[PDB]
């Protein structure tokens, strides 16, 4: 799993 | 009011925060990814000390992104917590806590910590 | 939307957190003391998920209070990170970082970390 | 020295 | 040689934390579970004050375990960090970061962060 | 038993950690100034995961230095939560939480989150 | 996934 | 106010 937060 | 404070941000990883300081102490804008396309933008909310020290001391303040926009839910929430250092190398330095709802069961791993730098330059 | 969450909630200290959440995920309010008077009263704006999961998860939230008002000027922002569980014992499990605006050198003990517990019930 | 989140 | 410290504790969710306080200031012994079987028994190592103050002040400590016995390798470590309350109802209020061996890029999720308090009466 | 971790450590401020990785899991060593002199120098203990995985993900470890040696007590103890990442440029990334012994009252400025990365070049 | 600091 | 861990 992965997070908007990071997928910047 | 804070001229120092309102403008465009990036952090380590490319991410980009666009913010409007209040002359109230008001935060108001978008946090959104390296390719910033729409999906990724979410909007933010925060406070901040509109009347610093001068004795050099930074200026604090905080913000709070709900991972929720047109296009996704995440189903959480990050709040950033830090000051702001004017200057040449103007930086916010950070702590933030990223909460995801959880059942009551699963509690125990609702809360990621971490920390950024944000500066004026694009890395 | 969340008049779940809109109303008025205490901590274990007997703080007082009045927030008004928006159909469109904003968190607007005050947050108090015990002893209520105009002199302990900050402004305070946050984001909480509109669109909650319905497995029985929580709802992320969080939200910032800089501590400036009229009457104070205390240097420092806390925001707090969490999610609300409804129910007939509703609550609001958070976590805080407190930044306190410092020089350089002391950037060490800008950040004090803690957690509050909000129901609606006065404690 | 106190802080306003405490006094609370 | 904190006889205070040494001995059984219980948190919130039934976990217990056996501990020798040494005169030198050590802190050594294991943490399991509610159904405290062997397989759910770890190692534990930390630190506390040895020469706390008079005034009333808590006795300051910290103490680790890494993730791994015999029967399981969960790849982490947590570290508690709080302070001893001692008294008719002795205590012990912590706050802990629970970090994940990650790949670089995962990194983001490595840590997460949460609190305990511990007593000499089972839940 | 970790060669990898066993060894001399700087992190950003000049401050020196030197740690004995065990066959077994444990980290003994100390944590001193820049100026090593032995007025700055503590005692630490943890832990750390001795049989990581091999997909590349780093080694979770943590441990603790109380504050107090045989020339100073600063009635507090740090817990640092983090991992080992090896290879050329090899660093532990960590995040820590100080704890001072406070009274009841005082409780809530008892704790200071922040982080720090080591490595094995001196700054 | 569970852990076991939670499972106790 | 200062720290043993800062003075490093």
């Amino acid at each position: 799993w992965s997070h908007p937060q990071f997928e910047k | 009011m804070e001229a120092g404070i309102t403008g465009t941000w990036y952090n380590q990883l490319g991410s980009t925060f666009i913010v409007t300081a209040g002359a109230d102490g008001a935060l108001t804008g978008t946090y959104e990814s390296a390719v910033g396309n729409a999906e990724s933008r979410y909007v933010l909310t925060g406070r901040y000390d509109s009347a610093p020290a001068t004795d050099g001391s930074g200026t604090a303040l905080g913000w709070t992104v709900a991972w929720k926009n047109n296009y996704r839910n995440a189903h959480s929430a990050t709040t950033w917590s830090g000051q702001y250092v004017g200057g040449a190398e103007a930086r916010i330095n950070t702590q933030w806590l990223l909460t995801s709802g959880t059942t009551e069961a699963n509690a125990w791993k609702s809360t990621l910590v971490g920390h950024d730098t944000f500066t004026k330059v694009k890395p």
